[PDB]
């Protein structure tokens, strides 16, 4: 990912690139919020709990 | 969307450089070759302010152009370092480099890399300097009417050749009197010391060196007198009023009589300083700093002369002519301090303008040299022509060689050159000889600046060297017939020879490195 | 796009993973002609016109502005051989560029990239033990045959190649003479603690090296001398000016009587602190700070040398060297201040010379101990600063053979000799991983290529010579000493390495493969760019 | 050094400076130079204090409002084989307190040869022209605490090499808190 001042982090965590990331829609401003969850208490599956949340909101 | 990797850089690579980097050093030699010779034209600059740079030097003409092109920047800055070392040969090294750099271009074109080259320009440097040191003569210091020869051979191509039996005393002179040893085995020749004052007016035939020191400034109060004969001297940094300190002081009155006290200890401490000097007798005070007008009252009393406001460096000068050291505080004033190595001190005006005179010295080590002429344009090209003078003599002290002028120099190793080149083999042959026979553009110009054939000229003093004595054989520059400089005196010191072929080697070494240029950046 | 509102652009699959390579591949080329004895330099011309002429890579890649992610990443990868190192900073970039190359065509394919990432770390281990198998010790050979050679391979391709028998002696006896002295467990050569100082002038074949110190700086007053034969050196930090009163003392008067003796007592305590250093025998004065025009009096009819502002770096190898102590002040164990004169230092020769118009101070003689100090002399500026660089990336490779007392052959021998024992080693994996360590073998093959093309020879038969000797090396015990062989491109043909002369640190070339197969490891893991708009 | 006997130090050694807006006023020639000889003596006077424990590393905490080492101090404490660290941050003091297990003193009455964490080795080391650092190893009394040294060849693999360990720490932080 390269930020728009010239900064470049190749990155692999889930909770990271949705952080650098500058999303628009208020639907997935909310995705970002769930991975910070789990990145506190679990430390780990951030990149899952994405894939989940967004297959259950397809099934409906 | 507009995506770049090197952000507009113009990039330039292949033959096409090494070709246009030729060029660029052949057109700098192509300005310069027509003001070599005694028969040399002249030329005018503009510089930006607004004056006119007028002159025949190598080094004051290429520095005033501004060129854009990065391979001609380095045959501008190779002249100022022949002009910083040795003083002459400004414009026989830019010649020279251009001809030893056209005649690689013809080995390039023929599949050959340029690493070859080089090894055959730095081999070929070696048997040069071995060449010159076999046909160098011996001079001898003490003799006088040779030394006038040598320097008369180095100005007889200026503007000041019409007046050589003056500029030869005057250049002379100088280098004499400045060789002084203080410490040590360490003899220095510093040319800080001759300063050059130019003054427009009169005569140039009035151009002399006096004996000592020559100053713009005159006598602080008009009552104190202009002409003492035998005057000693004091020379001071200090200035001779009262100052403030920087320790944050502050007074706090709270009486009648505190502040009259306060203003009379201003005047008791003036007085105190000017009795540590009155007590060691001078006769002219000299500071670098200014004088209250109460230090003056106190100085006429006793029949003292002092100038206020005098430069750094003219006080400098002074004690290196009279006999004296700075002093700052006068409470340590000694006797050793006191300069008595003058012997006049006169104030004249020359144009509506007062004028110092410290002369008649003793055994002076610093002197002035006083210029009179038309204008100030004529004044500057008579100083440049005199630093080269002078620059020339100091290096024959610091090493006594001398080699024939004139082209019989020139001949003499391109001689050498080409009967050691049939003894080698390989391909390192054929740029050997191209560093010899590049070598035979120093004569050439000397025929074409005055008027004559060429092409029978060379090829009569090519056979002239044949011979197993001839190595003095050159061409003469007024006439364009081949003269043996024996009988005309034409001469120049070793260590001017020296720098000239080893500067151009150089030169076209390192830009037969070159093959891409990255043009633009930004730091 | 439509969906995914990130403001900006992306870029996913063959698309960024080829033009990550197009941009590693364009910076590999700029530097591809300033390789080995046959290479020429280049030029850089900024906006204002500050021209620099090198061919060091280290120099040319941090001078361009680059702002492709993947092209960054080689920029400063070179900059990390030349502090790790200091030489093969333009080697280490080719191989790194070669690497991704031979790895597109394997991912354009179906090889899965964490396949390729594990043959080349296998490769890269076992790469380092041959090494090793290939080692040459020096001590075996003269001591000082196997340092001039050694350092004046580091000189080739560089404006001072054919001076390199003079530098050779030069940067050896520079190296020796600041061997510090540990605790006994190893000698310990420190770099960067020679000055080498710039001054146009005579050929460079008249640069000289100072048995000292060399300072560049002048003496204070023109009435001080500037010759003393017996020297005693005393190093200050402090500036011998007038003292004044801190921030929070003032002085308020109340009493006009009591003027005259505090403004004088402004200029005594300055006096009296020079007195005290004079009366020891001190005959050179060295502060770092600033000296007042009233203190410089005080040297000259002492017949003594104040020079000021002087460097703390040049003050500190100055003290050391002559066994003169470095105090920022006169204070003792007790509350007064005193100066003993077990704390000078001794030089046997102080001479202001003078070299192109400027001047500088030489130290001759210390006695403590031995200090070096090049000057060099060339035609001009970009002359000049262009044999410091290629000196230091001299000095480097001297101090790496004597502390790590182990070379290897140059001349493309080592390449050659790797892309044999790794074709053969791939083939008793059996896996996905055999196409990916043969590609090792290929990429290493790129030195001796770009060795045959810039001296303008056939690069074709020279480099399948190459390969067909060290075939007989491996098997054919009978003939091992085909080994070290390497090219030669003043003639064309393959030469003895061993016997000419040609030899490199080891720890050049084993640091080169860690560094390239790392750098290209991190490129090739990534499969998506977003770039943000500004803002 | 080795077998060294760390201090933890929060006040400054400098001239005296108190709260309160404070000036000192000189009226007399004499006066002037008592004002260096008895600042001369203040100073000398706290180094000999810490000599007298026994201390060979000394770790001086960050100071903005006054000055916390003037240049006298620094060459009293050189002449007693002392190593001197300034410059030490506000917020890492339990950490240091946690690992060699030194008391921080804040007073220098309060500088008793108890406040002291003693060590094993105390050496800096240099690496191969990006830095130097610092390693204290060999704690008397250990503490809870445990540092890491990453080490890489980019900006950016460090990074990713980071937060590749800070997730195999989350992991085993999982097990304690519920072993399944
Ligand atoms: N009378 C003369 N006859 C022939 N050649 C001369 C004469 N005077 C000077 N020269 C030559 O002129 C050359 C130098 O010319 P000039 O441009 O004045 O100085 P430079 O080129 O060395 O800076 C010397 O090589 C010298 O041999
Ligand atoms: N005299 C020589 N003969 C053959 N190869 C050489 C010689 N000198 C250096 N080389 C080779 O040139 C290669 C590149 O070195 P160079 O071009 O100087 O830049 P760098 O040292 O930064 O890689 C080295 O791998 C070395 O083996
Ligand atoms: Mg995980
Ligand atoms: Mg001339
Ligand atoms: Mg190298």
């Amino acid at each position: 990912i390269q930020d728009g001042k010239g900064d470049v982090t190749i990155t692999n965590d889930g909770a990271t690139i949705l952080k650098q990331m500058q999303v628009l829609h208020p639907a997935a401003r909310m995705l970002v919020e769930l991975s910070k969850a789990q990145d506190i208490e679990a430390g780990d599956g951030t990149t899952s709990v994405v894939i989940i949340a967004g297959s259950l909101l397809d099934s409906c | 969307p507009v995506l770049v990797l090197s952000q507009n850089t113009k990039r330039e690579s292949g033959r096409k450089v090494q070709s246009g980097n030729i060029n660029a050093a052949k057109t700098i030699a192509d300005i310069i070759r027509t003001c070599l010779g005694p028969k040399s034209m002249m030329k005018m600059l503009l510089d930006p302010m607004g004056g006119i740079v007028m002159t025949n030097d190598g080094n004051a003409i290429l520095r005033e152009i501004q060129v854009q092109h990065p391979a001609a920047k380095s045959m501008i800055e190779i002249s100022r370092t022949q002009d910083e070392e040795v003083g002459d040969g400004t414009t026989s090294v830019i010649i020279l480099a251009g001809e030893m750099l056209s005649v690689a271009e013809h080995f390039l074109e023929q599949q050959m890399h340029p690493t070859v080259v080089i090894s055959a320009y730095r081999k070929a440097l070696d048997d040069m300097i071995s060449t010159l040191k076999k046909i160098s003569i011996p001079v001898d210091i003490s003799d006088s009417d040779m030394m006038l020869n040598i320097i008369n051979s180095s100005i007889t191509t200026k503007a000041i050749s019409r007046w050589s039996s003056l500029a030869c005393n005057i250049a002379l002179d100088a280098v004499k009197m400045v060789q002084f040893e203080e410490n040590g085995r360490k003899e220095i020749d510093i040319k800080k010391y001759a300063r050059v004052e130019k003054i427009p007016g009169g005569i140039i035939e009035d151009s002399c060196v006096l004996r000592g020191v020559m100053i713009n400034k005159d006598v602080t109060h008009p009552r104190m007198r202009r002409y003492i004969k035998n005057p000693r001297i004091v020379l001071l940094d200090s200035s001779l009023e009262y100052k403030k300190g920087e320790s944050q002081t502050d007074i706090e009155i709270t009486r009648e009589e505190d502040f009259t006290r306060i203003l009379q200890m201003e005047e008791e401490y003036i007085q105190q300083l000017c009795e540590d000097i009155i007590q060691l007798k001078p006769d002219v005070v000299i500071t670098e700093k200014g004088i209250s007008d109460l230090a003056q009252h106190y100085l006429m009393r006793a029949n003292i002369t002092a100038i206020r406001r005098v430069r750094k460096t003219d006080n400098n000068r002074i004690a290196r002519a009279c006999g004296a050291r700075i002093v700052s505080r006068p409470e340590e004033l000694r006797e050793d301090d006191v300069g008595t190595g003058a012997g006049l001190l006169e104030i004249k005006k020359i144009g509506d303008e007062y004028f110092t005179f410290i002369t008649d010295c003793k055994d002076p080590k610093a002197c002035t040299i006083l210029l009179r002429g038309a204008s100030k344009e004529i004044l500057s090209e008579v100083e440049r022509n005199l630093q080269d003078a002078m620059q020339v003599c100091r290096n024959v002290l610091l090493d006594p060689q001398l080699v024939p002028g004139g082209g019989a120099s020139e001949m003499a190793v391109a001689h050498a050159l080409t009967e050691k080149s049939k003894a080698m083999t390989g391909v390192e042959q054929w740029p050997y000889r191209a560093v010899a026979q590049a070598l035979e553009v120093i004569p050439r110009t000397l025929i074409q600046n005055c008027g004559a054939s060429t092409i029978r000229l060379l090829t009569s003093l090519r056979a002239k060297h044949t011979q197993e004595n001839c190595e003095t054989w050159g061409v003469n520059g007024e006439t364009g017939t081949l003269v043996d400089m024996k009988e005309l005196g034409i001469w120049e010191p070793l260590a001017v020879k020296l720098q000239t072929y080893k500067t151009a080697v150089e030169t076209a070494v390192l830009l037969l490195r070159i093959d891409d240029i990255v043009s633009g950046h930004k730091k | 796009e439509g969906p995914l509102s990130v403001f900006g652009d992306r870029s996913t699959g063959e698309t960024i993973r080829s033009q990550n390579v197009m941009a590693a591949a364009s910076i590999a080329n700029i530097v591809k002609s300033s390789l080995g004895p046959v290479g020429l330099d280049k030029m850089l011309v900024d906006d204002i016109g500050d021209v620099t002429i090198t061919n060091d890579g280290a120099t040319i890649l941090k001078l361009l502005e680059v702002e492709h992610p993947a092209a960054k990443v080689l920029c400063e990868l070179a900059d990390l051989q030349d502090k790790e190192v200091g030489d093969g900073t333009t080697s280490v970039v080719i191989i790194a560029a070669e690497l991704l190359k031979n790895a597109d065509e394997l991912v354009k394919q179906k090889i899965h990239p964490t396949s390729v990432i594990s043959g080349y770390r296998l490769a890269c281990k076992e790469a380092v033990r041959y090494i090793n198998e290939n080692l040459i010790v020096n001590t075996d050979e003269l001591g000082r045959d196997c340092l001039i050679n050694a350092a004046k391979t580091s000189m080739s391709s560089k404006i001072i190649g054919i001076n390199g028998d003079f530098f050779a002696n030069m940067v050896v006896d520079a190296v020796l003479a600041i061997k510090y002295t540990d605790i006994r467990g190893q000698p310990r050569y420190p770099v960067n603690s020679v000055n080498i100082l710039k001054a146009h002038g005579r050929s460079q074949m008249e640069s000289m090296l100072i048995s000292g110190y060399a300072l560049n700086c002048v003496v204070g007053s023109q009435g001080m001398p500037k010759r003393i034969v017996n020297a005693k050196i005393a190093c200050l930090d402090f500036s011998l000016q007038k003292t004044k009163m801190k921030l929070g003392v003032q002085v308020v008067i109340t009493d006009p009587e009591k003027l005259d003796q505090i403004r004088q007592r402004e200029s005594d305590i300055t006096k009296e602190r020079i007195q005290k250093i004079l009366a020891t025998g001190a005959n050179v004065i060295l502060t770092t700070g600033g000296i007042d025009d009233m203190c410089l009096k005080y040297f000259v009819e002492a017949g003594a040398m104040a020079v000021r502002r002087v460097l703390k770096r040049d003050l500190k190898r100055i003290a050391k060297a002559s066994g003169a102590t470095i105090l920022s002040t006169l204070a003792n164990l007790e509350g007064e201040e005193t100066f003993e004169a077990a704390m000078l230092g001794q030089a046997e020769e102080v001479v202001q010379e003078r070299i192109c118009d400027d001047e500088l101070i030489l130290i001759k003689n210390t006695k403590a101990r031995t200090s070096a100090s090049i000057i060099l002399r060339g035609a001009n500026d970009f002359m000049c600063d262009e044999m410091e660089r290629s000196l230091h990336d001299a000095l480097c490779v001297v101090k790496r053979v004597l502390e790590s007392k182990s070379v290897v052959p140059g001349g493309g021998a080592v390449e050659a000799a790797l892309s044999i024992y790794l074709e053969n080693y791939a083939t008793s994996m059996g896996s996905r991983e055999q196409l990916a360590i043969a590609e090792f073998a290929r990429s290493l093959l790129v030195i001796p290529n770009t060795l045959a093309v810039n001296a303008a020879q056939d690069s074709t038969d020279l480099v399948a010579k190459l390969r067909a000797f060290h075939n007989e090396a491996q098997v054919n015990p009978e003939r091992k000493n085909l080994k070290w062989i390497g090219l030669d491109l003043s003639n064309g043909k393959p030469r003895d390495n061993k016997q000419a002369g040609v030899f490199e640190p080891t720890i050049v070339k084993v640091k080169s493969l860690k560094f390239a197969t790392e750098a290209a490891i991190t490129i090739l893991r990534i499969d998506d760019l977003i770039k943000l708009h500004p803002e | 050094v080795e077998k060294a006997k760390i201090g933890l130090i929060q006040f400054c050694l400098s001239a005296p400076k108190t709260d309160m807006d404070n000036q000192i006023v000189v009226s007399d020639y004499a006066q002037m130079d008592r004002v260096l000889r008895e600042e001369r003596a203040y100073i000398l006077n706290l180094v000999k204090q810490i000599k007298k424990t026994g201390c060979n590393v000394l770790l001086i905490q960050k100071s903005i409002l006054r000055d916390a080492l003037s240049d006298l101090a620094l060459h009293f404490l050189n002449k007693m084989k002392i190593m001197v660290i300034k410059d030490i941050e506000r917020e890492d003091i339990e950490f240091i307190c946690k690992t060699i297990g030194t008391k921080p003193v804040a007073h220098i009455d309060q500088f008793t040869a108890d406040m002291l964490g003693s060590a094993e080795l105390a050496e800096e080391v240099n690496l191969n022209g990006s830095g130097k650092l610092l390693k204290i190893t060999g704690c008397a009394s250990p503490g809870k605490t445990v540092t890491i040294v990453v080490r890489g060849s980019n900006k950016l693999v460090i990074e990713e090499a980071e937060r590749s360990i800070h997730d195999a720490l989350c992991v085993i932080r999982c097990l304690v808190k519920k072993r399944a």
